[PDB]
């Protein structure tokens, strides 16, 4: 009933053709992706949210935890925890190389290439990583990756979509992803964009490709950046901020008018004093205050004016409002527009703002960090460079997953006051409902090295022989 | 179009009428206009 | 009564409708409906913000499971079911967030995605469906995976009519239960032909093969409906609003001054403006310099309209129509619209608590019970398989007692820490009080307390062996 | 002497006829309904104010206390006790089966049948529920139950009403209803109405249908809906709200008049720039503030229209606190207006919806329970599933109130902060005040699982030797 014809009419011409998500995105998907760079790139806004889905989604830092299953293997505690600890420092010590050829790029390191997948899953719905075998056999670890854009991957020769061929990507009858198709860089572009297919699983067991987004209906094969909810709107924002600047320039420049019968020259000579003793007109000096004389017929008039924010900044408030709710960031955080706000009120909107963040970190940089690590672990296995327990009931290639289960440590909730949050932590810990991993993961750190560090701290104190650190006996 | 199910296949359809010679009808509602996008492909060949 | 009669002076005299069943209510429209909703999900900033508010807190990011099978009721001893539940855990743990990702036929999902695409195709289409199958491929140790289907798919099989059994595609017997749906495969491009299959929601041998979740508001709806719909012409009048008050701003912004004089075009222009002085209509271009009192004569003059506000009770009006699409939709005002201004510490708790109790009602009625579904079809394959050992002398089998073995609960997000101290000291006194558990704590943060003293029994164990200090735990 | 003819007349003709509430609703029975229905479906407000009705009466559990008559019964207490566990044990291994057999249509949980039926009494006055006896084989169980919508009870063939048979409502000499004449599903509207009549007591004893409704005076047999009182104003608010939605739109969209003596392109091309040189007349680039040189005669006249909200928010805040105040509910929840409130006000108004929830949810929620619960029993009584006790002095049949005896616990009273309550119900703990199982019902639990539960986390904190937890010795 409100879905069929509107009150009184209203909405009786509207009718949205229900077609499938790719039906609705891939006909304007390339013009989309382009109108999203666009405002990326020359609008503050959508640069301030992308830079704050960067900074708090995976942070500066990302730790990685490798915690195999030991019990579902049948391996003994022991023997898996030194194998983690064994892979843990290979995996720090090859990650942040200062070789900076983890990329065959060699312009990024592993936390810039998660935040640059971050990043343009953010705006463009998607994420593409390429790993690659390196000829190069100098490296103990010969394997790379390859960040690619959204846009590099579509329809050799511009061939209309199939049923199984959609945009450059070739999918079994399930619908599962098989086969991609990319193109080399075209600037100039004038020369041709040639074609390559490469299989997105390679036989061997490893992930020769990894496309990850969130779809949000089944058969979606590209993702959506979160932009169009809000592309109409913000442009509009854009448009009708600089019109306002422009309008409140034009009525500011124009200040004062004269009006008289005789020569417009001898008029501003005599009116607005002028330098006529040297279409340049007559540009006057600025001296003292100075006021003429005019007969009747001549009038000299300054203009009022108009106010130049007439509601323009409230109006800049609710659309603000709308673009940060769009985007799923809070509106402080966007427009930093921090005012007329108390402390629980602005901990309510961090803390839903956090969860937000949390959740996508999970959904994006969590998994495509786990898939790297275990491509990498991949070659480590194989070249034996780290050593599986004999008494492996699965092989490595048989129990990916749980030879490979970790999770990762991201950059910390940062809290308002602190020392509210920390007291909290103690509380937590001394009544014994937490634990030391839990805490120092929220903080941003791993209480094994912490652990190490404050038995290293008591031994040099000790060593010193000054005073025993809260720590002891 | 009240019910709005004006594009269907088949529509049937019960109704009874009023009065004291009240009786029910029915009825079934269609409009195909089957056709080919490819006219020429199929050929037809009469024999002799 | 006198309200529903007449209306008082005749008023509402022409509101007279058609009483009927939800199904004549809605199902003539349906695909209709769902359109609009999908459209404003798609385009209005708002509906995209409500489905991620959705998403984000009725799971969340994580989602644990508990097996507690009734013991007591299939008559097995305490510490046998408490070894099935750990082995099916362990079993549950390692399968279903495998980075093989593979619990899915689509290979792209995981099963919190299932989770939260689920309530999401629920929430903005009224109801969901999985298809839980079993795949022929040995390469993995568990031979089922799923597939969530819009309802879109399930429709009428060649668009026909609709009859007292068959709705939409759906088979109800007599007492109207369903049992089964003709499923329309994808219609991308639109120009091949769109098949149905008809699938059954069990196999023979009981395994569920379409789980359908739903919550029906009278007896006999088939279909659910999503909340959107007391609230499409709202959603879609509001857009056009912003649109048109954007226009309107533009323009009126836009042209800021005029002149009167007698003249041509040009000549008025670089004689009251300036400019000239051309390179090589579009009159010409002035440019911004500064000042440049300009000098008029008898019959010329220039005018600056002083345009209005901008903002003339717009965004308070806006700011209404919010509050009441925020009650159609059932969430908070303030997280729907980002307006956390001018609220006391009081409203701002009372906000959060009703809507969080709305939230984890949802969630038990939706994700809750699909997880229990998926996961009592995984944990059929997997006793059939026998990778789980069942007890020897159970007085039951798993045939007639598939609730009872399949007897979990599930932790999504915890309860956010609105302030975080106040939270653990009632917390904390509720436990020395006695009046709650480790496990219900743990469980209103989001975590268990078997593998969290677990841990700290681990972590007590390793600082004992490093010899820097005791925990807070000891003998 | 006001009720007589008032002052100088004004309720001159206001004399409404005296007659019973049946008699004044009946006639219009159906179209009441149906208006309620049409808000409750196509009204924003009326969706909050069911879901709100559910959640609270409800909420997500809604679990049983089975605390039998044993006093009465002659029953030792350990026995009764005994008895009460085993049923709880079969009832809660029975009601949350996932298959939702409980119901024949096999898709709703108990929760959700009590939520549905509260929320269908709420918005029609009243709700009816069967208990069929199935031949499956598959359950221990045959005992099922199926909602009715009030619309499907009606009188057959839409029979002229009697003194007897009302609404197709069989009731005795007495006042006490006996038969009803249900309808079959009315979708599609072309097969045959049929009808059925059912008893609402089976001969042997037990509850072939049930009918719940608070009436209001003597001689009622249909519920009146909450919204009987409050409709007019609902849909005359809803008007309202669109055509000053409509009315902003148009005052938004007509902005600018041009006038000119000049044709209407040329016009166009000279003032509002246009692009006639290369139907919708012509389009406009929006672009820089381009001041025009209207000629005399012309005219430019910018329409500074009129505000959006002139008192539409406070016309809103009056008709939501009116709403509110026939609904029984509070304006706070009922319009998500939180504002201007202090925290004695807010719980002022939380503690008053509170208490009218809790009066509902006993006189309907804990009605219908209590009602199903007990025919749930019977048949578990008469399947042997459970032993009654040797020493019971009356029959089943007998104490059939008796035997039956159980509370409900829904969701509970989640405060505004939690730690002021959760002290003061600790500190009626220590006063000897309260009780265990009272408060941890008001919390939501119940004491004797409670403490189960904390026996086995000390058993198992003892086991894994850390520390015994707040109860011991």
């Amino acid at each position: 009933h409100g879905g069929g014809s509107g009150f009184g009419g209203q909405l009786r011409s509207w009718n949205p053709p229900s077609e499938s998500v790719d039906a609705a995105l891939l006909p304007n998907f390339t013009r989309g992706n382009a109108r999203a760079d666009d405002l990326v790139r020359n609008n503050g806004y959508a640069a301030n949210a992308i830079q704050l889905h960067q900074d708090h989604i995976v942070g500066s830092f990302f730790r990685l935890s490798h915690r195999p299953s030991w019990r579902y293997l049948g391996i003994g505690e022991e023997e898996a925890r030194a194998f983690s600890r064994e892979v843990e420092a290979a995996w720090k010590e090859f990650a942040e190389d200062d070789c900076c050829c983890i990329d065959v790029e060699r312009k990024r390191t592993f936390t810039m290439m998660i935040r640059e997948g971050v990043a343009m899953h953010a705006f463009n719905g998607e994420l593409f990583v390429q790993a690659t075998w390196d000829t190069s056999s100098s490296r103990l670890f010969r394997t790379q990756f390859r960040m690619v854009s959204p846009k590099r991957i579509s329809n050799p020769n511009n061939t209309g979509d199939s049923r199984n061929c959609r945009a450059g990507v070739q999918i079994n009858d399930s619908g599962a992803a098989l086969g991609y198709y990319v193109s080399e860089d075209g600037y100039p572009g004038w020369m041709p964009q040639k074609w390559t297919w490469i299989p997105r699983e390679l036989p061997g067991g490893r992930a020769s490709f990894i496309h990850v987004f969130e779809p949000v209906e089944d058969g979606q094969t590209r993702g959506a950046n979160v932009f169009y909810s809000v592309m109409e709107q913000m442009k509009m924002l854009d448009t009708l901020q600089n019109t306002q600047l422009q309008s409140a320039i034009v009525k500011a420049m124009y200040a004062a008018t004269i009006e008289s019968e005789l020569d417009t020259q001898s008029a501003m000579d005599f009116i607005l004093g002028a330098n006529s003793q040297e279409y340049a007109a007559a540009p006057v000096r600025l001296g003292g205050a100075k006021v003429p004389h005019l007969m009747p017929g001549d009038s000299l008039n300054l203009q009022t004016a108009q106010d130049t924010d007439n509601g323009y900044s409230v109006f800049e408030q609710s659309l603000l409002r709308y673009i940060a709710a769009g985007l799923g960031v809070s509106y402080e955080q966007l427009s930093r527009n921090y005012a007329q706000m108390s402390y629980s009120t602005a901990r309510a909107s961090a803390n839903e703002s956090w969860a937000y963040f949390m959740g996508r970190r999970k959904f994006v940089a969590s998994r495509q960090a786990s898939q790297m690590f275990l491509c990498w672990l991949e070659e480590a296995i194989v070249r034996r460079v780290v050593t599986l327990p004999s008494k492996a009931r699965f092989s490595f290639q048989e129990a990916r997953s749980a030879w490979g289960n970790c999770d990762w440590i991201g950059s910390g909730r940062m809290a308002i006051d602190g020392l509210k949050e920390v007291q909290e932590a103690v509380m937590l810990i001394e009544a014994g409902l937490s634990t030391y991993e839990k805490e120092c993961a929220k903080r941003g750190d791993d209480y094994q090295e912490i652990f190490a560090q404050q038995v290293r701290e008591t031994m040099e104190r000790r060593a010193a022989g000054l005073k025993p650190p809260a720590w002891a006996a | 179009q009240r019910e709005g199910i004006n594009a269907s296949a088949r529509y049937p359809k019960n109704w009874v009428t009023t009065g004291d010679p009240a009786r029910e009808f029915t009825m079934i509602q269609s409009a195909p206009l089957m056709l080919l996008a490819d006219p020429d492909e199929f050929v037809s060949v009469q024999l002799a």
